């Protein structure tokens, strides 16, 4: 039942892809936007399992976008932060 | 400082990985009745050398997310969790291990 | 739009994992990482479109590169 | 056969990006069996896209088509 809204999933693929997409092309986004998901439940579990406790922590999702290759070395989850997140949320993080 | 030493313990290792690349690749070209090239067993065994350093990283990441310094078994299988087949096998072998 | 689903984001990984519970601002990094799958969906999916020679992105090129990113996605 | 504990371990500290972190004996073990998967799975993919050529050799470019895929999907 729950989900991320249609024109959510829209507006954010649509605005990074710059390119004609069709309706049942978006129907895959949200297909797959529900298996991210999916997954990404099981994972944090993991994570917050491995180091002894039952709530999901900061440190589980950065540790997240790590294995996902999204934070690295050269690029920090604070500059991801200040990068993807409109204004107001990402005072909320820092 | 070290960096000599160092350059020969990283010619150490790759001839090693590249060594035991050829005789499992060995038991691979048996099974399935091909030749496998030298440059085909030497990029095998780069590629390896290669990959055990993200091994190695994520390892460590794993096990200090455990506020702890030396890895074990499960940090392992976190590591193979992506691959289901991969998890499988190797919780199977670490099962094997658990009961000595 | 410039909204974040909280509620919506917890509720998913509460229907996915019912006593894991989520923390302080938590459900904001979730967000982030699922903008991010979202830009590298787009991107593989695009890419496929390309590579088909097509100027619009379809069903087929979203479906494989679903399957890629999904994959690169995993912890 | 498979390699070597100490070829592991050195392996494995050579790219450590702290002083004190350790492998211990059964997690050097593990690592063993994954490093001898990742090996056999790249020379039997390799193997196969030379066979579906029609080819007994397997040559570096049959290495290079399996390799991208096998990346993705290993871990």
């Amino acid at each position: 039942e729950p989900e991320i809204a249609s024109s959510l999933i829209k507006q954010i693929f649509s605005h990074y892809v710059k390119t004609p997409v069709t309706r049942d092309a978006y129907k895959i986004v949200e297909k797959a936007s529900e298996r991210y998901f999916k997954q990404i439940s099981s994972d944090l579990e993991a994570y917050s399992q491995h180091a002894g406790r039952k709530t999901v922590e900061m440190a589980d999702v950065e540790l997240l976008m790590r294995r996902q290759g999204l934070v690295t070395d050269k690029m920090p989850l604070h500059v991801l932060v200040e990068r993807h997140l409109p204004l107001e949320y990402r005072k909320l993080l820092i | 400082a070290g960096g000599e030493q160092r350059e020969l313990l990283i010619q150490r290792l790759r001839a090693a990985v590249h060594y035991t690349t050829g005789a499992l690749a060995q038991d691979v070209a048996e099974d399935k009745g091909v030749l496998f090239s030298k440059q085909t067993v030497a990029a095998i065994s780069e590629i390896t050398f290669r990959q055990a350093e993200n091994f190695a990283r994520d390892l460590e990441m794993f096990a200090r997310h455990a506020k702890r310094s030396t890895i074990t078994s499960e940090d392992v299988k976190l590591l193979a969790r992506r691959s289901n087949s991969l998890l499988k096998y190797i919780t199977q072998k670490s099962d094997e291990l658990a009961s000595s | 739009r410039r909204t974040v689903p909280r509620g919506t984001l917890r509720k998913i990984i509460k229907k996915h994992k019912p006593h894991l519970r989520l923390a302080a601002n938590t459900d904001l990094l979730v967000h982030l990482s699922f903008l991010l799958f979202l830009h590298r969906l787009a991107e593989e999916a695009r890419t496929n479109a390309f590579e088909n020679k097509s100027k619009i992105i379809k069903p087929e090129h979203t479906i494989a590169a679903a399957k890629v990113i999904l994959k690169k996605s995993r912890g | 056969g498979g390699f070597r504990k100490e070829t592991v371990e050195r392996l494995l500290r050579l790219h450590f990006r702290d002083g004190r972190t350790r492998v211990n004996g059964d997690a050097l073990l593990l690592m063993a069996e994954l490093l001898k998967v990742f090996v056999r799975e790249a020379a039997a993919r390799a193997a196969r896209q030379a066979q579906a050529e029609d080819l007994e050799k397997v040559d570096i470019e049959h290495v290079e088509k399996v390799l991208p895929q096998l990346l993705l999907d290993f871990v």
